[PDB]
């Protein structure tokens, strides 16, 4: 049901990027491995949504 | 300079608070008012250096979960300009002046003089710890060296000193233009425990008596003045409530430039011309 009903989807998950400065917290805004939001994240997987 | 109080507020509160937790008998004596059982309570779960829990300190709004049983969270506030300087000159220098350091060092022998080194070019001496000099011990300063007179001190050929000084950028002339500021930082200890957070609020009132002598404030972030709040639950829809009493601490600083000059006048010079009409 879910697979004839649901579109295709890239689904990546969410981690902490370990750039986050060790005291203000806040992320670097330079960072490549996160454009600047905090949140870094693994290689895409294919579902269904 | 450009300043920005709760980052100095940070790196001052951080190093200050893990060197009380690691001594029990200073919490012992900061906690003496308090009842017997939430002072051993405190210092059996966060003090000493065995101890298991922990206490953090970081700014508001982070994106990940904090250590709500024991949290000084750090919150910039308000602020206005209170006193202006005529030109707004706040000061004006023949040498561009760096920040005020203090630094240990030790007198050694070099050609009959004693000489006390230090890590930076020295711009300005304010104070060598512990010595007057007289005329006669004919004291110099050169680059990042201080030099004094063997001759009739050579009892002090290894003596330990503390200089106070000030780094010196470069050789240039300008005017420091620049207002000053009063501004406020609000500081919270959050704990899932009242009992915790009123400790919270004991120790953070002794680190900023304690901080009001440092050279920092001494220097800038004048007139400390410290305001509380009530004690009151901070969230209040978890699986239990997290409790906080806020303080306000507020500072008079200089907000300032260096305006460099580069014209230089290094002769004048006289001439009569002569008119005939
Ligand atoms: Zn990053």
């Amino acid at each position: 049901f879910i697979n004839d009903r649901g579109i295709k989807v890239l689904w990546e998950e969410a981690y902490f990027c370990p750039c986050l400065n060790p005291d203000t917290g806040h992320p670097r805004v330079d960072c490549p491995r996160c454009h600047g939001k905090g949140i870094a994240y693994l290689p895409p997987k294919e579902t269904i949504m | 300079a450009i300043t920005s109080v709760d980052s100095y507020l940070l790196s001052e509160i951080k190093p200050r608070l893990n060197t009380v937790l690691e001594n029990c008998y200073i919490i012992d004596e900061v906690l003496k008012d308090f009842d017997y059982q939430t002072r051993e309570s405190f210092k059996e779960a966060f003090c000493g250096k065995n101890a298991q829990h922990e206490v953090t300190v970081g700014f508001n709004f982070p994106k990940f979960k904090n250590n709500y049983e024991a949290h000084y969270l750090i919150q910039l506030g308000q602020g206005q300009e209170t006193k202006n300087s005529l030109g707004s000159i706040q000061s004006s220098y023949f040498e561009a002046t760096g920040d005020t350091l203090v630094e240990s060092s030790t007198a050694i022998r070099e050609d009959d003089k004693l000489v006390f080194t230090v890590s930076k070019p020295i711009g300005e001496l304010i104070k060598v710890e512990d010595i007057e000099f007289a005329k006669y011990d004919n004291l110099q300063v050169e680059g990042n060296k201080v030099s004094f007179k063997y001759q009739t001190n050579e009892d002090y050929e290894n003596y330990n000193a503390n200089i106070i000084f000030t780094e010196k950028k470069n050789d240039s002339k300008g005017l420091v233009k620049g207002f000053t500021v009063e501004e406020q930082v609000t500081v919270v200890g959050l704990s899932f425990n009242v009992d915790v957070a009123r400790c919270l609020d004991a120790v953070l009132k002794m680190i900023l008596i304690s901080m009001r002598d440092s050279i920092e404030e001494q220097q800038t972030f004048q007139l400390q003045n410290l305001s509380f709040g009530d004690i009151a639950p901070i969230i209040e829809d978890g699986d239990s409530m997290i409790f906080g009493r806020p303080t306000i601490i507020k500072y008079t600083s200089s907000l300032d430039l260096d305006y460099t000059i580069t014209q230089d006048i290094n002769k004048l010079t006289f001439k009569e011309r002569k008119d005939w009409k």
